[PDB]
């Protein structure tokens, strides 16, 4: 019988308003970027980054950034987004064997909740849209490397190309709010 | 008629709908307003007589839940958004310090608003502050302390546990 | 080689600028050149400015800049008895971000009472746009006081206090941080005097 405070409003129907969808989006993906910050430090005080993301061309200035047809920053934040689950299971079956592998479990869980909220927002702007193949890292393998040397340079890339990626997650997730509702 | 006591979610991430007897096997169904397929309750054990529990896998905040009892005789349907039913653990860390000669009372959380309380209470609501400053008490008493907090749309959270402090003579 | 190069800082994250320090020139002159390799792109370039941030430093406007890239930056000294070249410093233009204070701070008063505190980010920060996000915190205290308080506002522009104790003045300050560089300096001071 009971409905929520928002649809207190005239529409026969009740959906989530898009302004309250962005705002779930962008503080998740804020915390995400923070939790990756956090495993960044702590790796770097205890132990050139190639990400495979790189091929995945992305706006990089913000006159660019801004330009950017809102179909295409959909596509970039989700196929960015859908390529960290493969190589974050990894990580985090190698930490299995103290507090890096917390977090590692945490961001691969809220990312997961993160890009399901992305394709519900791109899918009411623009019904019947197709995301595309997603690159992936081949050389994951050496996560769990006998060499210890060749070991932490796999995580430091790991740690250090989940950080940048979280940035542009939430950096193309808050263009798209201001443009699209409000900032 | 069955009807829809509340729902009630302690972190976003699962929650939890109880229901009262219509006047007979209890059943509760749902869908998502997204489309339009039907759903059964996923578990009857967990949450304890006459409710139903919804895990991680079950759980979304991105859409609304429209939620309806039956008995075997539907009851009115129920809209949940899972960020609206949040009802939190108290606040945590709470220490008191004395430092003319006021009270600072200090709390960690479980963004939110708070609600401290001392003695038939004194309330304050403090808003998204997480300490706060009390002048001009009686000297030579011991005083009680509680705290309390509440989401940006969600429900209050129980009464902290109390905390004592003795004012100089 | 000798020569020391290791902070860069950006205001807007749309620019940047890098100094560098001389080391040993045994008194005779000493020309510098700034070179740079940026990743993705298997060229070496000159500093483009040497002029706009002062002497020993080297400026990149928005046609330079990039952010979600490491640029790999080496300073090299020539004098007629040898040449020297520094250790090379990464650098990714994303976390050296350290903003100019928050500006036009004002006070306004409120039964109960209460403090709303109001202010907006720097001109030069795009926060309309939401290519750059910030973080703010206030501090405040009645000027017979010795001690401030300090409160952590999130991404909001206003504040709401609710423990000033009545009869006395205050003074208030605030300062902003990106979501991952420095802290600004504090905001100049501003007063009230509560009911």
């Amino acid at each position: 019988a009971q409905h929520p405070p928002y649809c207190r409003n005239q529409p026969g129907k009740c959906q989530i308003p898009l302004q309250s969808l962005f705002d779930r989006a962008t503080t998740v993906a804020n915390y995400n970027s923070k939790l990756a910050g956090e495993m960044v430090n702590r790796f770097d005080e205890q132990y050139v980054i190639n990400c495979h993301t790189s091929s995945i061309t992305t706006p990089n200035s913000k006159a660019e950034a801004i330009n950017t047809e809102d179909k295409i920053l959909f596509k970039l934040v989700i196929s960015l987004l859908h390529s960290w689950d493969e190589p974050l299971h990894h990580a985090v079956t190698e930490l299995a064997n103290p507090a890096l592998l917390t977090k590692a479990q945490e961001i691969k869980e809220k990312a997961k909740v993160l890009v399901d909220g992305v394709e519900v927002i791109q899918k009411r702007i623009h019904p019947g849209e197709k995301n595309e193949p997603y690159p992936v890292w081949s050389e994951q393998s050496s996560l769990t490397s006998q060499d210890e040397n060749v070991r932490r340079v796999a995580f430091y890339r790991l740690f250090h190309c989940l950080h940048r990626d979280s940035s542009k997650i939430y950096t193309y997730l808050r263009i798209l709010k201001c443009r699209l509702t409000s900032c | 008629k069955p009807e829809i006591h509340k729902c009630r979610s302690p972190d976003k991430e699962t929650f939890t709908c109880w229901w009262n007897p219509g006047t007979t096997n209890y059943s509760l169904t749902y869908s998502k307003e997204g489309e339009k397929t039907t759903y059964e309750c996923p578990d009857y054990k967990t949450s304890g007589p006459n409710s139903c529990f919804f895990s991680k896998q079950y759980t979304s905040i991105w859409k609304i839940y429209i939620i309806t009892v039956n008995a075997t005789s539907s009851s009115d349907p129920l809209y949940v958004d899972v960020t609206y039913i949040v009802e939190p653990e108290p606040p945590r860390n709470l220490t008191l310090e004395v430092k003319k000669t006021y009270l600072w009372v200090k709390w960690s959380p479980p963004t939110m608003e708070y609600e401290i309380r001392l003695k038939e209470w004194e309330i304050h609501f403090t808003g998204h502050q997480t300490q706060f400053k009390v002048f001009d008490l009686y000297p030579g008493q011991k005083y009680l302390v509680q705290t309390r907090c509440k989401p940006d749309h969600g429900y209050w959270s129980r009464w902290s546990q109390e905390s004592s402090v003795e004012m100089p003579n």
